[PDB]
């Protein structure tokens, strides 16, 4: 199936999830496709490829090219697509390009029809851009990433989540008591709430700056496992 | 010579845990059944598991995690069994809730169980006829193994190259 | 989709709804 | 001065850190006015502000009436005005009234020349609204808040920041091998980063949770320590 | 605070009352059980025009048991027991998280006894009107217009007011 | 951000950096 994976916040773990999901999913024999929706183009640096590389799906279609061109293999059963470098203009001037990118609302249920992919995961900003409601829309399901702090508490009570959303935590601390107090409050609280989280854990720190997803980096890591968990929930629970 | 695998399911059955090849899994099996020195029917529960059909043997393994030196396990014919020892039968639950991180009525559709040395030894001898071909092995060995043609050295680590392709 | 309904069963959260006001307001709404 | 506070990502810790700063600054005898310029509403929620209070000075504009009635005096030297509460509906449409805030660039250039304050402290968002960059050619001092790992290493190499900003690292933490790598990479290399960092500090984390800034919330604990640094910092050399 | 610097003047630390701050120094060089002239160095600061002498406390965090300081007439005076000149800047870069030279803009020192005591006389020639207070003390001391007991600590609470024009 | 890698290799700990830490390396050429 098609799913989302949407931070409630900026940098709360959305992107490292997301490969590190994409690789679990492709590691238990699952042909993956993984596709960076947010215009940082941040996802393909933990796929190693090259910070020059500029293309993507969105770059090749600011410039008129094929975006089905701009596919990137990582393994047999795991490809990705990269947003594309944009340049300092197009990135303080959003108007023009975010209404240019509806043709891979309709390419994605090509490849949703396809069936060559038994998984497509989307690495979504929450902006509230056209292209991202669009996005949203296409997937079957979502994963709202959160950390437990009181920013995240707050904004689950004033901002809206994606419809039938999973709420998936991230970055869990241990000695917080503070966390702690709003953990116990969510498990009482938060109906949406996975039942597994991922902790703190210098693998999914360090991952990115060896350019791997986690299970790639380190697969014995506790994170590693935490996710590898998600995966399988995802095939027990995510299969329509 | 004698694997080591094989050399503890031999002489020292309680030293092994997690993953054991199937012919593995029953022989250390079968070596604690017939210690004379363990008790008449307390050497433990032996478990067999049918995943639900939206997900493989090979999948549900990866979630069978125990930690208590002793506890084994194998897949084969698409069924996940495991040996918990001196797991007394009523616990089995309590066992099987510290050894998967999800419920496992949402991992597996069926399970059966054997605790009497006799049933044990019964089922076993089952087992055993199973073609080695049925047996199966854990992802992370059979999927690091397949050829990577994308592979590089940086001098200390393996790294893969994304290779360019069209999506069709 | 939040619910606060019987909240002070648990004798922890009691005392942490107390503690913390920011977690008070939202569980008294 | 008017002071610009804007994470090069989300999630840095920018409005707690506005928020201490601000305490700081009244605390050292400085007329502060703080300002909620991120349309998620959260730094009212630092100065004990009732959630259900949806005023503010765009949801005053967007509602035809007088922003200047959306003020709140939370010490005798620090005012705070915060952005106001916007519907499911604005949030999810940001194009409905991103454009209806242009009085609050006059306004704030009236709070200036006014000189009832010596410090105006804003609270700016990462988005690229025509608005935020108006914003932040008002300022005439910007703060870029980052936390020390690869993502905001990979930020400051293909993003741009405001002119001139410095850069202030938050949430520095004990123990961690690729940040202490990243850190002396950055101090060799990096040549807008400022003296002083802000640990991660468990008091930074209650505060919110008790609204109340860092500082009032603990003023013994290191991060309110670093903070008032700061502060002085910023009476040394951003002085206007 | 003042029996201390009267009996155990080495157990002070941090933010001395001027007068307290004197009588300290003072009984640490008439103790006749010390070193002839390795007590310490006193250290005034004057700060740069872009801040107040209060302000520039805020940044003055010794550690050391007996390293105490004071502000009166736009002078941060600083005395560090036991350490010697040649090592004043390193006590210095200890206690400041700043450079001193970008806090303050000129600096004098005294770390002979005689001298120390000469520079006592003059500062407390200091009428008390010219004696500092902590900046978090005297803002404490302010009254609050709008407080609020919960019921284990005071609460703020912000009111409605409108920013003027003009 | 004016960044400068005029000098990263002569530092000692940074030059272990940037050999285990691909990403690091990459930038700083
Ligand atoms: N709740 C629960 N967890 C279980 C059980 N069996 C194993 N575990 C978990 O698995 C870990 C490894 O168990 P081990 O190899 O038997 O190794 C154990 C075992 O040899 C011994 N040990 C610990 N507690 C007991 C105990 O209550 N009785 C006995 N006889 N040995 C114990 O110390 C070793 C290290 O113990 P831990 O740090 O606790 O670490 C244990 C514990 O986290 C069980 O029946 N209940
Ligand atoms: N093979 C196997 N059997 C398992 C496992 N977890 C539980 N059991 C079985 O279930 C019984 C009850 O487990 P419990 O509630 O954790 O209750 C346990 C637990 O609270 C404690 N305990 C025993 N061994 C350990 C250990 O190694 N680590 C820890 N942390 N606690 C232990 O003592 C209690 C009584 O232990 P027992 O008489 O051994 O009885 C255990 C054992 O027969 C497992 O991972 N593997
Ligand atoms: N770099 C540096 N830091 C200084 C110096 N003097 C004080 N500090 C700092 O201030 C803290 C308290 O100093 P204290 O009152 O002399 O109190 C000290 C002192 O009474 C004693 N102590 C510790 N280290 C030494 C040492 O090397 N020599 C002596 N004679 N006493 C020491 O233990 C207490 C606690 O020590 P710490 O945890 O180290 O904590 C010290 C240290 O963090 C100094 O000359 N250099
Ligand atoms: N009043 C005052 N004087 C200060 C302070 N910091 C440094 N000094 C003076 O400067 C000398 C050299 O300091 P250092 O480089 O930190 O070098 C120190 C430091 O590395 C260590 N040391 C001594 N006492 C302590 C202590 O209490 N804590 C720690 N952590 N280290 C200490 O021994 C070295 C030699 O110590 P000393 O003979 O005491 O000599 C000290 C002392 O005379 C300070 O905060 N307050
Ligand atoms: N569980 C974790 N433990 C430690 N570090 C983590 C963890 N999760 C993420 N990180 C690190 O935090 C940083 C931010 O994570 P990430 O980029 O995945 O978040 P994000 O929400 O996608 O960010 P952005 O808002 O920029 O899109 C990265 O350096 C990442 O390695
Ligand atoms: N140094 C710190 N140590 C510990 N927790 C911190 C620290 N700084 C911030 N936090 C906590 O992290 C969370 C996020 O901080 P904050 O809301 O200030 O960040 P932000 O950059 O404004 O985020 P947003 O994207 O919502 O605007 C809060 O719960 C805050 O209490
Ligand atoms: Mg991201
Ligand atoms: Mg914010």
């Amino acid at each position: 199936a098609v799913l989302g994976l949407q931070g409630v916040r900026g940098g709360v773990g959305t992107t490292t999830i997301t490969a590190a999901l994409a690789w679990s999913l492709q590691m238990l024999g699952e042909n993956v496709l993984v596709v960076d929706a947010c215009p940082d183009n941040l996802l393909r640096l933990s796929f190693n490829v090259d910070f020059t590389h500029r293309q993507g799906w969105a770059r090749a279609m600011l410039d008129g090219q094929d975006w089905r061109d701009a596919g990137l293999r990582y393994t047999s059963q795991l490809d990705l697509l990269p947003f594309g470098q944009l340049s300092i203009e197009e990135q303080e001037n959003p108007q023009h390009w975010q209404t240019r990118l509806s043709d891979i609302c309709s390419g994605l249920q090509q490849l949703k029809a396809s069936g060559r992919y038994q998984w497509i995961l989307i690495d979504l900003p929450r902006d509230a851009s056209q292209i991202t409601h669009q996005l949203l829309s296409l997937c079957d399901h979502s994963l709202a990433i959160v950390n437990v702090d009181a920013n995240c508490h707050i904004r689950l009570h004033q901002q809206a989540l994606p419809d039938g959303a999973h709420i998936l935590i991230n970055n869990f601390r241990i000695g917080s008591q503070v966390q702690d107090d709003i953990y116990q409050l969510w498990l009482q609280s938060q109906r949406r709430l996975l039942p597994m989280l991922i902790h703190r854990d210098e693998a999914m720190a360090e991952c990115l700056a060896a350019k791997q997803p986690v299970g790639e980096y380190r697969s014995d890591a506790l994170a590693a496992e935490e996710i590898l968990t998600l995966a399988n929930w995802c095939l027990l629970n995510y299969s329509g | 010579m004698e694997d080591i695998t094989t050399l503890l399911s031999m002489t020292q059955p309680l030293k092994l845990r997690g993953f054991q090849k199937w012919d593995v899994f029953c022989n250390a099996v079968n070596n604690m059944m017939n210690n004379p020195l363990l008790p008449a029917h307390g050497k433990g529960v032996l478990v067999a598991l049918r995943p639900v059909p939206g997900i493989r043997v090979e999948q549900a393994l990866t979630l069978c995690r125990p930690n208590r030196t002793g506890d084994i396990m194998t897949i084969g014919g698409n069924r996940l069994v495991l040996f918990l020892s001196f797991c007394r039968i009523n616990d089995l639950d309590t066992a099987l809730n510290h050894i998967f991180p999800l419920p496992t009525g949402d991992i597996f559709s069926n399970r059966m169980v054997w605790f009497e040395d006799d049933q044990i030894s019964a089922e076993l001898v089952q087992m055993r006829l199973l073609a080695p071909e049925q047996w199966g092995m854990p992802l992370p060995l059979t999927q690091s193994s397949k050829p990577v043609i994308n592979a590089e050295h940086d001098g200390r680590h393996w790294r893969r190259i994304p290779e360019p392709m069209r999506l069709l | 989709d939040i619910d606060y309904a019987d909240i002070s069963q648990r004798e922890q959260l009691a005392a942490a709804l107390k503690r913390w006001p920011l977690l008070a307001e939202f569980a008294q709404q």
